[PDB]
């Protein structure tokens, strides 16, 4: 057994996370308190839960989890939400100030005053390990914190665990509910220092989510509430496969291999099916065909772009509840005589197929109706670099006119790391250029 | 009051459409980089299809098919319709191609080959997307030093009296929905010589029904509306705006060929076509139309003939 | 734990502040005791932001009550909410400031500084983490204008990292005291476009245009000019108050609104303005249509006249918020000509359950506009309409002032026009 | 169509299907940028200090 040490940081992070460990602790029977009435190994044992949780004397499952933001009360809500108990106070990391939407100050002036704090506590979970994977970082694109000490963070983790592997869950920016004007200036600053130490980034764009919940929830006005509902299911599809056993990316080295063949193009298009609302009695349960089918629509994707006018370079297929291989196949086959589907010439066209029958948990009382099966595709599709396009553009509009760039240089950023961190992101849309067109 | 933009300022056909838009009262032009548009008449290259569809509280409609191109490139033409197991079937309406990179060379001598050992007509044009017309593989293969090796067709049908070639021009109106739409109006533009220029269909009919006892409808236009359903329907996998953030239609032009049988050849498709003048008024206005108010309603018979599909 | 320290300045500034603590302690539920008796959680979940806690659950503003006559702070300290105020917090001096900046600024108002200082010391010290400061004043008198920028100056260089917000009630010859109102405004705008992050030009001719023309008050009295400033000062602080999707502190307010550091002078705007109706029902729509309507402007400039920077709005009581989300874009959608192309989505609405006092629900809008610059014209018009002539300069030289610090002052605010319509026009 | 790689487990099952065949920064270099924009967060400040100063 291999451990994964998780990391949220900022408001978004932070949420999201507590979404994902409610998620966690439903799917794997913990109760709020930490015990777990199904683990008969008191106090240890190297089951596949365990990559996730470690054990104490009592018989408490405690997340190997570490929450961090530059202001205290988003991370307040953890030490008083249902699963309180579940995490010990050197888990919850605040600061005083918080970044104020502000990549300079939550990298440059804030960050760096916390950054020790924050590796010390994850030295403590990772000397627990017997076999360290890696981190999970969750965080946002536009957030100050999210974007700022995310990407001092990870330049820290490459430094005092080079050998590990490092995954990104990043929520990329919407307009609809947004917090800030310089979220495309946060977002391009944390790509460019983060790039190259990120080993696989699953980017989650909230206007996909908010359509998502707002088309096949029926919710007038999704709040983060709602959001975060909808990307703990997708999340934990994701991390199904190191949290249960299985054959198909079961260490996170695997996602790079089945995933990434180029380190730079490391940002998979994730699709997500069914999504059915909950207030809805009456529920037709889509079959293995249709739901495989629905991967490929771009309504369903956690970032709205055109696969169709892209190339894959990989594709994998992660099914809960009751499928079977053979109705995977029949799917496929049918899909592939009817969808647009280009690979690259120097790949394969396939799919990587996992199956667990354990079928997806909803949070009693939540929206999302209960399904006897579901599928995340993972899809490194050049497609994706639509969202770089748009981000870029939204960027260079304000930054020919230097708008807002005042806030930053006079937190210790020059000018200059706007046009460095400008120029990678233009190198980036040409490799993916380069690579499907 | 819907909002669009103009980013195409050469397109005739749409300088036309934004006239008329402007003229209804309920359309206000924004600056061409002002993103807060319901419409784009979009530019002819490069044009941004992953900002569209983006602008919260904004429906957003664009004038071009993203992937259309595939049909208005010679090459693409060709080897869409050698690979599509939809189209290679079939394509007797379709001149024999070889697509040449400066390949197909030798599969392109080999049936040229075996038209002069049989002494058959071995006349071919090559073209791109400056044009050569030669009997003598040799000239052609170093004229292009991407281009396409085309059948010239030696046995086409000409108007008398004159004794003049046609070709006939087409505009077909595809709307988000993905209708196909054929304007009821074509043009013949004659050569003039021996083998302004515009014959409409109404005397073309007429010259039908006096010189061969037939109907453009009969002997031409059934053909023609087959064609255009197959080369659209072929695609619409692929460029369809069904279940899209954004919505798309296109105005194209497909030009045709026909042989002294009345058999029909399709040439091209054109992705940005312009209109014959007189037809600039009707056309733009079913534009609006069908493809436009549509999507954006405002505050009778038909033009256009609605191709049928599944 | 982000603690914000309040100060007002002066008459105008102790008469706008003294309502602003009436109004918000009834919305949170503070009788004129401190004591709380609201029945809402919203109501002390972010209390800290403005309150100290005294032992016995008592309530104690995190206000400095300054100005250099004792007459305006006696009114206060007799006023309804008058005994809520920390006693040690009333710094006051005897001589007063003539309406004269360089009293507030030079002579008078240096004796009495240090003694704020020590005030704002003490509060500053006993905060978990400070914001910064809001301070209510006028440009027009003396010890608001003058003493209100020295103590700004001040406290920047003791606080240099923290956010100065100042609500700034611009002067009118249709509500005027003294001739010398656009001397003592121009030395003051001077001084905010310097050190301060966050101005709310409150213009005291839209205040009186809305009094006369739409409420239909024939002789307003600065109680009626006041009305709209607590409703106003009510609505730009609910994000800082009050918890929701979208929390709110003086830093992030700059950030997002001020895209060059001194362009940072804002128009706000209020609806509903009713004339007592009171009773009908405005519906979401009506709201966003009469937020951004001039007449609802409360800095007197007509914003078709110019270009939106960013734009902050709020919504208070109970509504749909996904209408109020379909309202606001659809003004955007509709006036796209009025918002700068090179700030992508430059408005952010946020909604608020707690609607203000005697309104079913209200809306606030926050402006970065280019048309501020109408107001900085029509000082700067009558500032050299006087200065042409030396006309009533002896006032300040005989405080030891000469003539080329008002030439500068004169000098920067022209370029502040200047660099609004740079923007307006780019 | 060829399915490979098939895993089975009490848990789920994985396999692959194939369709068609193809064709660090050191901590003191970090350090040093943090400390870099200190300096000039301080000396600003400082120009700040200066100009109130006079
Ligand atoms: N899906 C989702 N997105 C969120 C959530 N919270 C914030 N965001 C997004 O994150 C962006 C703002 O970043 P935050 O995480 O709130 O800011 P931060 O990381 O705490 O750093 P600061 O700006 O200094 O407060 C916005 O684009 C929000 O849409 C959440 O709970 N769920
Ligand atoms: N295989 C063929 N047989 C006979 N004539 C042909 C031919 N291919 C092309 N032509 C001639 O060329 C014309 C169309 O060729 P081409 O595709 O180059 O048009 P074009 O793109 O240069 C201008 P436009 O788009 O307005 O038609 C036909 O109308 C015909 O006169
Ligand atoms: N809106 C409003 N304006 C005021 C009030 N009191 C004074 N003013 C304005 O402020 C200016 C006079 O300044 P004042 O505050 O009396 O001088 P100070 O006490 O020396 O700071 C004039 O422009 C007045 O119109 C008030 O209560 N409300
Ligand atoms: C919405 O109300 C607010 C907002 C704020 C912060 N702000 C201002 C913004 C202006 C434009 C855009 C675009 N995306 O985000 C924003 C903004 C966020 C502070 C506040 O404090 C008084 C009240
Ligand atoms: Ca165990
Ligand atoms: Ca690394
Ligand atoms: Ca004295
Ligand atoms: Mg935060
Ligand atoms: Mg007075």
């Amino acid at each position: 057994m291999r451990e994964c040490i998780s990391i949220h940081v900022g408001q978004a992070g932070v949420q999201i996370g507590n979404a994902c460990w409610e998620l966690y602790c439903l799917e794997h029977g913990i109760q709020p308190d930490g015990q777990m009435p199904s683990d008969k190994t008191i106090g240890g044992g190297d089951d596949s839960f365990n990559t996730f949780f470690s054990e104490t004397g009592a018989g408490k499952h405690v997340p190997r989890a570490v929450f961090v933001d530059l202001e205290p009360t988003v991370i307040d809500e953890v030490r008083t939400g249902t699963y309180r108990q579940l995490f010990h106070p050197e888990q919850l990391i605040t600061g005083k100030e918080d970044a104020a939407n502000n990549y300079a100050r939550g990298h440059y002036t804030i960050g760096k005053e916390i950054i020790d704090l924050v590796l010390d506590r994850i030295r403590k979970l990772a000397d627990q390990c017997t076999g360290l994977q890696g981190f999970l970082v969750f965080h946002s694109f536009g957030g100050g914190t999210g974007s700022g000490f995310t990407s001092l963070l990870m330049e820290r983790l490459s430094v005092d665990y080079g050998k590990k592997s490092k995954l990104e869950f990043s929520i990329y920016p919407a307009p609809q509910v947004s917090t800030a004007v310089v979220e495309p200036y946060n977002s391009i600053l944390t790509t460019h220092t983060t790039l190259e130490h990120s080993d696989c980034a699953f980017m989650v764009d909230n206007e996909a989510i908010y359509d998502i919940c707002r088309r096949n929830l029926d919710i007038e006005r999704p709040t983060y509430t709602n959001l975060n509902r909808l990307i703990s299911q997708i999340v934990s599809s994701i991390t199904a496969s190191l949290r249960f056993d299985g054959a198909l990316n079961v260490d996170l080295t695997e996602f790079q291999t089945n995933l990434v063949p180029y380190p730079r193009i490391h940002f998979p298009l994730a699709t997500y099916a069914p999504v059915i609302s909950a207030e809805k009695a009456y529920h037709e349960q889509l079959s293995v065909a249709e739901i495989t089918n629905a991967c490929f629509e771009p309504a369903n994707q956690m970032v709205k772009c055109d696969p169709r006018h892209g190339k894959y370079m990989a594709c994998c297929l992660l099914y809960r509840g009751d499928v079977v291989p053979k109705d995977v196949n029949a799917a496929i086959a049918t899909i592939k005589t009817k969808r647009s589907i280009q690979f690259v010439d120097w790949c394969p066209t396939g799919f990587k197929v996992g199956i667990n029958y354990q079928p997806p948990t909803v949070v009693p009382g939540g929206d999302l109706a209960k399904v006897q099966r579901a599928v995340c595709m993972l899809s490194n599709t050049t497609a994706i670099a639509e969202a770089w396009a748009r981000l870029d553009h939204k960027f260079d509009l304000m930054y020919a006119k230097r708008a807002f760039v005042h806030w930053y240089v006079g937190e210790g950023m020059e000018e200059g790391e706007f046009s460095e961190a400008r120029e990678d992101m233009a190198a980036l849309e040409k490799d993916y250029e380069e690579v499907g067109v | 009051m819907y909002t669009f933009v103009v980013r195409d300022e050469n397109s005739s056909v749409y300088a036309e459409v934004s006239r008329l838009l402007l003229a209804t009262g309920q359309w206000k032009r924004l600056r061409k980089d002002n993103p807060r548009f319901n419409l784009m008449l979009g530019e002819r290259n490069r044009l941004p299809f992953g900002r569209l569809g983006h602008e919260p509280g904004l429906v957003q409609l664009v004038n071009y098919y993203r992937g259309a191109d595939k049909l208005c490139r010679k090459a693409s033409l060709v080897k869409l319709i050698k690979t599509s197991p939809e189209l290679s079937e079939s394509c007797t309406w379709f001149p024999e191609s070889y697509v040449i990179y400066p390949d197909e060379r030798e599969v392109f001598l080999a049936a040229y080959n075996r038209r002069r050992e049989g002494r058959e007509g071995n006349v071919w044009i090559a073209k791109s997307s400056g044009i050569l017309i030669s009997s003598e593989a040799s000239e052609l293969l170093d004229f292009i030093d991407v281009h396409v090796i085309q059948k010239y067709l030696e046995k086409p049908l000409l108007l008398e009296p004159g004794h003049r070639k046609f070709d006939i021009r087409s505009w077909v109106l595809v709307d988000h929905l993905y209708n196909i739409y054929l304007y009821r109006e074509g043009v013949l533009r004659t050569s003039s010589e021996p083998y302004g220029n515009e014959m409409f269909f109404e005397e073309f009919n007429q010259y039908l029904m006096d010189a061969l006892n037939t109907t453009l409808e009969n002997s031409i236009l059934l053909q023609i509306k087959h064609i255009i359903r197959s080369c659209l329907m072929c695609i619409e996998p692929a460029i369809s705006t069904k279940h899209l953030h954004y919505q798309s239609f296109q105005l194209f032009g497909f030009d045709f060929m026909v042989d002294e049988e009345l058999k029909v050849w399709l040439i091209e498709v054109n992705g940005a076509p312009a209109c014959a003048q007189k037809l600039y008024a009707e056309l733009c206005q079913g534009i609006v139309d069908v493809a436009i108010s549509s999507v954006f309603p405002l505050a009778p018979t038909s033009i256009f003939i609605k191709l049928h599909h599944h | 734990m982000r603690e914000i320290v309040h100060i007002q300045a002066g008459q105008c500034g102790n008469q706008i502040g003294a309502k602003f603590w009436e109004v918000i302690s009834d919305e949170h539920g503070i009788d004129p005791t401190g004591s709380y008796h609201g029945d809402s959680d919203l109501q002390l979940e972010r209390i800290n932001v403005y309150y100290n806690e005294a032992t016995g659950n008592k309530y104690v503003p995190r206000a400095i009550l300054v100005d250099l006559e004792p007459g305006t702070m006696d009114s206060v300290r007799s006023g309804p909410f008058g005994q809520i105020f920390r006693p040690d917090n009333f710094v006051f001096g005897q001589s007063g400031a003539g309406n004269n900046w360089a009293k507030g600024h030079y002579t008078e108002g240096a004796e009495l500084v240090d003694s704020v200082l020590d005030v704002v010391r003490k509060e500053s010290e006993s905060c978990d983490c400070l914001q910064g400061f809001q301070l209510t004043h006028s440009l027009g008198g003396g010890t608001g204008s003058g003493m209100g920028t020295l103590l700004i100056s001040k406290i920047r260089e003791e606080y240099p990292d923290r956010i100065m917000n100042t609500f700034s009630v611009m002067p009118s010859p249709k509500v005027s005291d003294t001739v010398v109102e656009p001397y003592n405004a121009t030395l003051s705008v001077h001084q905010l476009v310097e050190n301060t992050d966050e101005t709310y030009c409150i213009d005291n001719e839209a205040l009186y245009d809305i009094c006369f023309r739409t409420l239909k008050l024939t002789t307003p009295t600065y109680g009626d000019l006041n009305h709209l400033v607590s409703a106003t000062m009510s609505g730009v602080t609910t994000c800082l108050r009050f918890p929701g999707q979208l929390n709110a502190d003086l830093r992030k307010l700059a950030v997002n609104m001020v895209p060059f550091p001194r362009l940072h002078f804002f128009m706000p705007g209020f609806a509903p303005l009713t004339s007592r109706q009171q009773y009908r029902a405005l519906t979401v729509p009506e709201l966003t249509q009469q937020m951004f309507d001039s007449k609802n402007m409360m800095a007197a400039c007509d914003p078709r006249h110019g270009r939106y920077l960013t734009v902050a709005a709020i919504f208070r009581g109970r509504m749909s918020m996904k209408e109020v989300d379909e309202q606001m874009l659809n003004v955007q959608n509709k006036n796209s000509s009025y918002f700068v192309e090179w700030i992508p989505n430059n408005v952010k609405t946020a909604v608020c359950d707690i609607p203000p006092r005697g309104l079913k629900m209200s809306a606030t809008f926050i402006g970065n506009s280019t048309a501020i610059q109408e107001l900085f014209k029509r000082i700067s018009e009558q500032f050299t309409a006087m200065f042409r002539r030396k006309a009533f300069l002896h006032w300040y030289t005989g405080e030891g002032m000469d003539e080329m610090e008002f030439t500068e002052a004169e000098s920067n605010m022209n370029d502040l026009v200047s660099e609004y319509q740079q923007y307006q026009d780019a | 169509m060829e399915v490979i790689e098939l895993n089975k487990c009490t848990s789920g099952q994985s396999f692959e299907v194939i369709l068609k065949p193809p064709s660090d920064p050191s901590l003191e270099e970090i350090q040093k940028k943090l400390e870099a924009a200190e300096e000039r967060r301080k000396y600003q400040e400082a120009e700040l200090l200066k100009h109130l100063a006079e």
